[PDB]
């Protein structure tokens, strides 16, 4: 046989991670990389902005006097808002934003709420000049994966605009399998996994969650109910 | 279907039986290397 | 490509001059057993084997890296060859 | 077994010249770093085939 | 350098008519020319190999 | 000697398509039909 | 309408859109009506040359990439960056071209 | 929004065919579970194969035996199709003895009985002997994994033994099907069906269990981070 492999970690901040597993038996590199990639892109729980309410706008293709950006731009900026829930009981959260005067509206202008943490207060939301106003109501849920706005279409109020829900805290995953040798054997595998997240969960935590999900699903082949 | 991922190839693929023959040009009979060896009589150059 | 090949090509007026300088520096390194190098131990080119990290045995890599460091002087009629050789022996037995 | 490791030590950093006849231009000979492989066939990069 | 052999294609007690095959020669399958193999092929690019 | 197919050997069909074997893949990596049957040879369409 | 290339490629990974579909993506502070495939090609070049502004300058986004455009890209990358980065970009292009030709069908 | 444990259903045909259904699954998980299991089943399931052959008054594989229709190469090709089941997990190697005299049709059933060893295809034709022909064979069968060519292991018991290429995998074919299913309000859910064809030495259920164990052991490896 062959000895147990070595697992190596290289983390950049809490936003980038590289993971190296070597050596592996022939063909196991893709066998491990592909399901992990699918789970990472599909099944890691997270939070996302789901709905938005702005007054005096009837649809997403309108505009607000007093703000340089259109509705689409502020919605797109809201798509990158990262929110972390600290207690497991919290499910949905409503955030209110009040803005007046010539100012640079970021995330920290959101009013504080218990057991909700904003991870990017420096994210740019809007620009107001003199005499401009912005009152915003954003509904944030928790889910998994990517759900388009038309699929859920949940709008708290009659004027609320559904938003594409980027639930996945993982932004990107790539992986590469490279040939490696050990002693006389020369057909072994080395697996490299690169993960970019949004910061709510570190890449190592996301990888651990994906591995745990795969292990739980493998447990399912045990009891032949029928 | 792709054997590495299990996902299908994005388009239908032409598949069928083909008659294929092995030719006598085999790498076993052609691979050759030399560091030093016999030399020619007159020119004192390596043989061919 | 070789690392910093553009820098080396820009450090000389003729690419063949760069080749000549690299080859002569490599010969100097091989003659003295790498004792005349201008590299400090942390910049030494390393090679990976089963036993562990060792020095890179290829002298052309050493000469190219040294040329990147910029501590080498090259030109025409800098020092008479005999005096250079005698001093090289005296400093490095 | 150890002679193969010695061979890996020998060729470290060195290059070899690959040539395909007919040598119509100078790019019919090119220098490459050798990676030791199993089998009896030389492995060539896809991007140098047009030059060769 | 190729090896040429004849392999019997009959059993003891078998009835053979005139011209019936008795032994296959090299590159022959039941009296048909057999120079290769029938393989399942897919026509597609594959990773540059 | 009993010679098996290896990398570098030449194969051809009856219509003038020739090529050397450049890769031998394990069975689990080959493309397969929905019933699980893998293919034996993959030919590049760019030769047609 | 996608806020960034990562979102568009995530939507591609979920089968929402194809690489050849024309959508709206926000890239480089601008709103481009393009396909996720062309955004992916731009990202490939940018990560190969380790320079986003120069890569954006080099590529022609609004055309399918064919022999002449790729050759012009290689020449311009040579001129702007040097042999080392040009060779790195060449290797990246070879890898991704092979990968996408395998699964294209 | 957590999903309930899916139902696992098993259908079996003999010791050679098995269908294993898992339903319902989250969207996309059918491939995520089927493909690695298919790769492991086709690659890493241990089995048994003929590894060596010794025939009387035979010096090498390129010869013929008087009174025997087939030459040694064809006999070894026939022997490579022999399916041998080891009843004892601790057993590693066995040597089957065959002795026959013509005229007859020597099949796999003519092998002398061995304890804790079964022949799963006794009808497999081995040779045809005419009057005056005799066949004396000792066939060494081993446990192993994967495909090991004769030039690699080179196993010989006696001087005149002929090493044989060993294909140890007992799994013949693997497929899996992903079908549309749903559960109440959830739609576009997956139903996975694994189809396994083996040679009878190992049942499909046993191979599936070993594949699950291999995948779990390999998933275990992600638990010891090291700094670079
Ligand atoms: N510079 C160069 N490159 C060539 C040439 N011709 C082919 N290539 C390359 O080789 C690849 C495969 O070409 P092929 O698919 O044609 O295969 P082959 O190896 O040439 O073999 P044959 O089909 O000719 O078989 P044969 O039984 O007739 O060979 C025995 C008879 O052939 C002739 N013959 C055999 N070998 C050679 C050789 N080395 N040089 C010249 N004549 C040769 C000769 O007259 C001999 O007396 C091509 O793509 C090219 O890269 C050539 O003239 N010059
Ligand atoms: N006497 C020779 C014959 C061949 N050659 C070399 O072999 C190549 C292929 O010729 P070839 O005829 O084998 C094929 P090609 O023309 O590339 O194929 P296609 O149009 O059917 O696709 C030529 O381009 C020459 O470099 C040579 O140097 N001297």
């Amino acid at each position: 046989k062959l000895k147990a492999p070595v697992f190596t970690v290289r983390t950049q901040g809490r936003e980038y991670g590289e993971f190296v597993l070597e050596p592996l038996e022939r063909g196991f590199g893709v066998t491990l990389g592909n399901p992990l990639r699918r789970i990472l892109l599909s099944s890691i729980p997270g939070t996302a902005v789901t709905s938005v309410y702005i007054e005096d706008v009837l649809h997403e293709f309108s505009t607000i006097p007093g703000v340089k950006e259109d509705v689409v731009e502020i919605i797109l900026n809201l798509k990158e808002l990262v929110v972390r829930f600290l207690n497991p009981s919290l499910q949905t959260v409503t955030l209110l934003l009040k803005a007046e005067g010539p100012k640079e509206v970021k995330a920290r202008d959101f009013l504080p709420v218990a057991d909700v943490e904003i991870m990017n207060p420096d994210l740019h939301i809007a620009t107001l000049e003199e005499g401009g106003r912005l009152n915003m109501e954003v509904r944030v849920d928790r889910g998994v994966g990517y759900v388009p706005a038309e699929k859920h279409g949940i709008k708290d109020r009659i004027n609320a605009i559904p938003v594409d829900a980027v639930f996945s805290p993982v932004r990107r995953v790539a992986f590469q399998v490279e040939d490696t040798r050990l002693g006389q054997r020369t057909d072994l595998d080395k697996l490299t996994l690169r993960i970019w997240t949004d910061g709510s969960v570190t890449p190592l935590e996301a990888l651990n969650q994906a591995v745990e999900i795969l292990r739980e699903h493998l447990t399912y082949f045990s009891n032949p109910q029928a | 279907y792709d054997g590495r991922t299990g996902e299908p190839i994005e388009g239908p693929i032409v598949v069928g039986q083909m008659f294929i023959m092995k030719l006598y040009h085999m790498v076993e009979d052609k691979m050759h290397a030399r560091s030093t060896g016999p030399y020619s009589l007159i020119t004192q150059q390596p043989l061919g | 490509a070789e690392p910093g090949i553009d820098k080396l090509f820009g450090m000389v007026d003729s690419k063949y001059r760069l080749t000549v300088v690299v080859a002569k520096r490599a010969q100097q390194l091989l003659r003295h057993g790498f004792k005349n190098t201008v590299l400090e131990p942390e910049e030494r080119p390393k090679m990976q084997t089963l036993e562990g990290l060792f020095d890179d045995p290829n002298a052309v890599t050493w000469a190219m890296k040294e040329l990147l460091t910029g501590r080498l002087v090259f030109g025409e009629n800098l020092v008479p060859e005999d005096r250079l050789q005698k001093e090289m022996e005296r400093l490095y037995p | 077994d150890e002679v193969w490791d010695a061979l890996e030590e020998v060729i470290h950093g060195k290059v070899v010249l690959l040539n395909r006849a007919p040598t119509l231009h100078r790019l019919g000979i090119q220098a490459f770093q050798p990676v030791l492989v199993e089998g009896q066939s030389i492995q060539l990069h896809p991007l140098v085939c047009e030059a060769f | 350098g190729t090896a040429l052999d004849q392999r019997p294609r009959v059993v003891v007690g078998q009835r053979v008519r005139k011209g019936d095959l008795l032994a296959d020669g090299p590159a022959s399958e039941n009296g048909f020319l057999a120079l290769g193999q029938n393989v399942l092929v897919a026509i597609m690019p594959f990773d540059g190999y | 000697q009993k010679r098996k197919l290896q990398v570098g050997d030449k194969l051809a069909n009856r219509h003038g398509n020739k090529g050397v074997v450049a890769k031998i893949l394990p069975v689990e990596d080959m493309p397969h039909l929905p019933d699980g049957t893998p293919v034996d040879v993959i030919l590049n369409p760019l030769g047609v | 309408v996608f806020a960034n290339p990562d979102e568009a490629l995530l939507a591609v990974a979920h089968g929402i859109v194809d690489l050849q579909d024309v959508v709206t993506v926000r890239y480089m502070g601008k709103r481009l009506e393009t396909s996720p495939g062309r955004i992916l090609f731009a990202r490939i070049v940018a990560e190969a040359v380790e320079d986003e502004k120069v890569a954006w300058e080099l590529i022609q986004l609004d055309v399918p990439q064919e022999k002449n455009s790729l050759k012009d890209l290689v020449y311009q990358a040579f001129l702007r960056l040097g042999m080392e980065k040009t060779a790195r970009l060449l290797d990246a292009l070879k890898y991704y071209g092979f990968t996408f030709s395998t699964t294209s069908g």
